[PDB]
């Protein structure tokens, strides 16, 4: 048999199949939002 | 605004809170209950808190103005339900930036609780739901 090296370790890295992955926005699970009908003290479909 | 009106007993119309300066939240609602004041000027000045950017005096001065329904009111329970829906909106609203200390349900048992006093007098309002 051939005596591989354990390849406990990443040098190549992995970096290709790490930065093709584009990462998830889940910071506030209603997306980032306060959803709330009381805030919007202000209106813009006033005039103008 | 920065200054809105505070109605009195007697000769009213003639005092103002600057809200430029911040004073605490207890003594307004004693300045206000001496001069049994209508229950619009409680959100009002809770609205006046919020754009002055408050969170949370602003959620507990109005527990203050949860004991005044109908004071002297001639039928204000409607004030008070809009009253009553401000803070449960906002209580479970300050639960999500809840902080290292509390718990989430540290706010969510008061906005649960002042929910049921909320759908005593009225249902199905545009914000109970």
């Amino acid at each position: 048999t051939y005596p591989f090296d354990q390849n406990r370790f990443v040098q190549y890295k992995a970096t290709s199949l790490e930065k093709q992955h584009k990462h998830d926005l889940l910071t506030e699970p209603d997306l980032g939002v306060t959803i709330d009908l009381i805030n919007p003290d202000t209106y813009r479909i006033d005039p103008n | 605004r920065g200054s809105i009106e505070i109605p009195l007993r007697d000769t009213d119309e003639v005092i103002e809170l600057d809200f430029d300066q911040l004073p605490e939240g207890d003594e307004v609602i004693s300045i206000l209950k001496q001069e049994h004041t209508q229950l619009h000027i409680w959100i009002a000045l809770a609205l006046e808190y919020y754009k002055q950017g408050k969170t949370e005096e602003f959620v507990k001065l109005l527990e203050a103005a949860r004991i005044d329904g109908n004071l002297d009111y001639r039928d204000h329970e409607k004030d008070q339900m809009t009253c009553l829906d401000t803070l449960a909106a906002y209580y479970v609203q300050q639960a999500r930036k809840e902080k290292n200390k509390d718990n989430k349900k540290d706010l969510i048992t008061q906005a649960t609780l002042l929910y049921t006093m909320a759908d005593k007098i009225i249902m199905y309002d545009q914000n109970h739901l």
